[PDB]
């Protein structure tokens, strides 16, 4: 569910702004699906966040 | 597969140092094998360079290699030994056993 | 093959698609660490003792023990202006961005 | 030169004592007495030799 190929750049700029790094065991739950915009679908299975 | 803390025993005997450790004779240290490949998990509490280097690896593997899977966190043990002077200590030694991995 | 040494990295944020939120700057000296650790390690850069030790075993049986890994053991920030996730505009040190040593660990 | 057969136990002996870690010289004695018998053969493993 995580295509590398088209998730690595956009994943990745989220990490380093410290966002899509809270645990859902959920604070930034929300915060990381705004820094993905529309790749939250192809993309969150990257940081699980679904 | 990914990063992880594997076992490592370590028996002082087999390492030739029997003759100025007199105790523990052998501890679990444990060592931190796996690979490193995006996406780096926040559990492996990524530096902003190993993001990044990560990524560009992602993109051209050719041109970048990957971040390393080590020790992030250790704790120390002591340990009943004789120094080169010839007195017994019993000392904590720092920085012994592996507690988390992450790629770096 | 060389010994963990610090070696070039060039960032080029747009080729990594970052300039669509990277106003400046466009490209930066991140740098790298690779090589090999095998015993000795270089003492006077102060490895932890666990690197000490499996070295030592790896030596004794690389058949049986992994070596460690050449990583940086130190890094430096740099400042990037960019827009966030709202559409602020944010200057900011980011951490942890350029290395400055490395070491085995 | 450094013979790692010979010097890899006890160098790292010494080196998780927290001995021979300096650089020409403080340290260098004790570094000394603690390699021992083995000092012309293993110093250069450690950068001691002077
Ligand atoms: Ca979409
Ligand atoms: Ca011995
Ligand atoms: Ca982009
Ligand atoms: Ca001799």
């Amino acid at each position: 569910g995580c295509n590398k190929a088209l998730c690595a750049s956009d994943v990745s700029k989220c990490l380093i702004q410290e966002l899509c790094q809270c645990r859902p065991g959920c604070s930034c739950c929300k915060e990381c699906m705004l820094c993905l915009g529309a790749l939250w679908d192809e993309c969150c299975d990257c940081v699980g966040m679904c | 597969a990914r990063c992880s803390r594997k076992a490592l025993h370590v028996n002082f005997k087999d390492m030739g140092w029997d003759d100025w450790i007199i105790a523990p004779l052998e501890y679990e240290a444990f060592h931190c094998e796996g690979l490193c490949e995006f996406p780096l998990r926040s559990h492996l509490e990524p530096t902003n360079h190993a993001v990044i280097q990560t990524l560009m690896n992602s993109m051209d593997p050719e041109s970048t290699p990957p971040t390393c899977c080590v020790p992030t966190r250790l704790s120390p043990i002591s340990i009943l030994f004789i120094d080169s002077a010839n007195n017994v200590v019993y000392k904590q030694y720092e920085d012994m056993v592996v507690e988390s991995c992450g790629c770096r």
